[PDB]
RNA sequence: UCGGAGUACAAAAAACCCUCCGAGUGAUUUUAAUCUAGACAAACCAGUCAAAAUAAUCACUUAUUGAUCCAAAAU
């Protein structure tokens, strides 16, 4: 099995997260994270 | 000017109650391998004996500040069956009354995971709230 | 380091020191922290913060970096808007 | 002759675990008191516990060591059971570190007389 | 190279082609944030804790990791 590096995109602005994911894909990656610009809790979507 | 005019630079406030009431006092942030958390100015303590219900308020010094116990002839003669949930409501609002008279509106309570579900304690806390006494101690200023 | 050049007979400077370091006029040298752009998804928030920071070098280093730099980089500089200009003087130092 | 020794990787540096400050040492807020891999000493009054089980001082003060009674958190189960099976007379003891505050908390200064 | 024992018995440190076990990742969910006192450790480089001020866990848990330069990428 392998580990995939994925780049998450925020709904608003240029904020971008970088995190690791599993080959088998136990839990598909969708987050609630922190955006600096609006100073908010956000929904981050898995991207490349 | 006046013979009373003099004040002097650094003022002595000699009562131990002061800094605590100002919220600028110390707690002991610490322990934390142990239980319960010893960070507080005033800790509500409820001991349930197989016979009597006793409720205390304590200072970190161990001193018992204000208490309501059943073996007290006052509460003893006024009601029935010491171990009752009713008697816990009673001791609750007696300690509420006595707390306001002592002018302490803030103390912390750390019940046990199993204790927190019993009726006696929920009614202790309701008696306390209706009494006007706030649990969950106010934070420290510049901790 | 070239202690005497061919054409001018002067003393040359090592440019690789000029690209990674900064000399304040106090004599303190100021450098980035190694590996701060490297493999971020592995590291903790703590380590990332520690890596983004600038830091100061011990006497042994500042001394060495000074030998690789000519008079021109030890010069006093007033730039318009200079961020570090507030950091170039030493204050309250009782040795 | 074949000289293979089958063992590998004995070599690590030591981690310098141990006690950094000693009883009756003056301390400033933030100093690490001791650093251990298992709990040898537990944090007492005014001593904070780091996620790696470091002990640091919370106040400005004098470090004191103590043997005290140990009453585990009802949330932590192993310790709860260890406490459970003991014979009815015995209590558990551990070693703690403490800071004893030196500086008073504050001072009242006269700013202006109007 | 990296970590647990012993050797190295009670602060630290401490060798061998010494004696023995491990790691070059899994499993989840709760996505584990900024900014700054004081510190451990340390030749250097790297490593570690962390109050105040703003708004990760389990697997002995400790080891799961590679510096510049140069490349590709988007912000
Ligand atoms: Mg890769
Ligand atoms: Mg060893
Ligand atoms: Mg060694
Ligand atoms: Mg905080």
């Amino acid at each position: 099995s392998k580990t995939i590096l994925v780049k998450m995109m925020s709904q608003a602005g240029t904020g971008f997260s970088f995190n690791t994911k599993r080959s088998r894909l136990r839990e598909k990656l969708t987050l609630l994270h922190y955006d600096p610009v609006v100073k908010k809790k956000v929904l981050f979507v898995e991207q490349k | 000017p006046v013979e009373n005019e003099a004040v002097a630079p650094e003022f002595t406030n000699r009562n131990p109650r002061n800094l605590e009431l100002l919220a600028v006092a110390r707690k002991e942030r610490g322990w934390g391998t142990v239980w319960p958390s010893r960070e507080f100015w005033h800790r509500l303590r409820v001991i349930r004996t197989q016979h009597h219900i006793e409720a205390l308020v304590e200072h970190r010094n161990g001193q018992v500040v204000v208490s309501a116990s059943t073996r007290e002839w006052a509460i003893k003669k006024h009601l029935y069956s010491t171990r009752n949930v009713v008697a816990c409501e009673s001791v609750g609002r007696v300690l509420a009354e006595r707390c306001l008279e002592a002018g302490i509106n803030f103390m912390v309570y750390h019940p046990t995971p199993w204790e927190a579900a019993s009726d006696s304690i929920k009614r202790l806390q309701h008696a306390m709230t209706e009494g006007g006494v706030v649990l969950r101690e106010p934070r420290r200023i510049y901790e | 380091v070239t202690y005497f050049s061919s054409r001018k007979g002067k003393r040359k400077t090592v440019k690789a020191v000029i690209y990674r370091f900064l000399r304040l006029h106090s004599g303190l040298w100021l450098r980035r922290k190694a590996g701060y752009k490297k493999k971020l998804w592995k590291k903790t928030a703590a380590r990332k913060r520690r890596l983004r920071e600038f830091v100061f070098c011990n006497k042994t280093q500042s001394k060495l970096l000074d030998k690789m730099t000519t008079s021109f980089w030890k010069r006093r500089n007033w730039y318009a808007d200079d961020p570090y200009q507030k950091y170039q003087d030493r204050t309250n130092l009782k040795v | 002759t074949g000289g293979s020794s089958k063992n590998l990787g004995g070599k690590s540096p030591g981690k310098r675990f141990g006690i950094k400050k000693m009883e009756g040492h003056y301390v400033h807020a933030g100093n690490i008191l001791a650093t251990q891999r298992h709990f040898r000493w537990h944090p007492g009054a005014h001593v904070g516990l780091g996620k790696n089980k470091c002990l640091y001082a919370l106040e400005e003060g004098v470090v004191r060591y103590t043997k005290e009674v140990y009453v585990p958190n009802p949330s932590n189960s192993e310790a709860v059971d260890l406490v459970t099976r003991l014979p009815q007379g015995a209590v558990l003891y551990k070693t703690f570190v403490h800071v004893v505050p030196a500086k008073p908390e504050g001072t009242f200064k006269l700013v202006a007389m109007l």
